[PDB]
């Protein structure tokens, strides 16, 4: 019952590191290299 | 704001955003090509 | 360009701003920003 | 099985036994979860962010 | 219990057969018809 939460939050923490699809897993380094009107694009495969 | 370059469009980042990062580490490459061929220079576009 | 951004001295000629004074800012390391406050550490690190 | 008075808490002795046998060790995220509260040394350590 | 079994892989299978908005729904055609940078959209597609 513990490994199972821990291994869940952990694969949902681990999660954040992928791009799906994106330039880049992190939304600051997407915000601070790509101006709003393109950014949502590669933003909103991050939420997806 | 030099209207020597009538073609100054970027690709990975956005124009307005270069004057944020300092580089220390860029690949500038040079050489001249037909005018028509100048859209064919981008990526994963065929062309000759 | 790279994906590391870091070292320094490739950028526009810019003059340095003032600092907040640990605050809660989009402090701007190497180029790489982050929402976060000063905070001193004094842990051993590796010189690379 | 019966409570010891003698230790701190009202636990029993089997108990005891029990509450050992399970470990956070093997368990990065809540392992560390719990340091931060024993944490005064790190300036605005507010690991509920 | 098998019949439920049974209509889940066959419908599990039988969605292979759908395109999800791509040209096409077989993996390999859509290389054999489209260069690699611009397939990367479409292949993208079958995969979610």
């Amino acid at each position: 019952v513990v490994n199972q939460n821990a291994q869940a939050l952990n694969t949902l923490v681990k999660q954040l590191s992928s791009n799906f699809g994106a330039i880049s897993s992190v939304l600051n380094d997407i915000l601070s290299r790509l101006d709003p009107p393109e950014a949502e694009v590669q933003i909103d495969r991050l939420i997806t | 704001n030099s209207a020597s370059f009538s073609t100054f469009k970027c690709y990975g980042v956005s124009p307005t955003k270069l004057n944020d990062l300092c580089f220390t580490n860029v690949y500038a490459d040079s050489f001249v090509i037909r005018g028509d061929e100048v859209r064919q220079i981008a990526p994963g576009q065929t062309g000759k | 360009f790279e994906l590391l951004h870091a070292p320094a001295t490739v950028c526009g000629p810019k003059k340095s701003t003032n600092l907040v004074k640990n605050k809660c800012v989009n402090f701007n390391f190497n180029g790489l920003t982050g929402t976060g406050v000063l905070t001193e550490s004094n842990k051993k690190f590796l010189p690379f | 099985i019966l409570p010891d008075p003698s230790k701190p808490s009202k636990r029993s002795f089997i108990e005891d036994l029990l509450f050992n046998k399970v470990t956070l060790a093997d368990a990065g995220f809540i392992k560390q979860y719990g340091d931060c509260l024993g944490d005064i040394a790190a300036r605005d350590l507010i690991c509920a962010q």
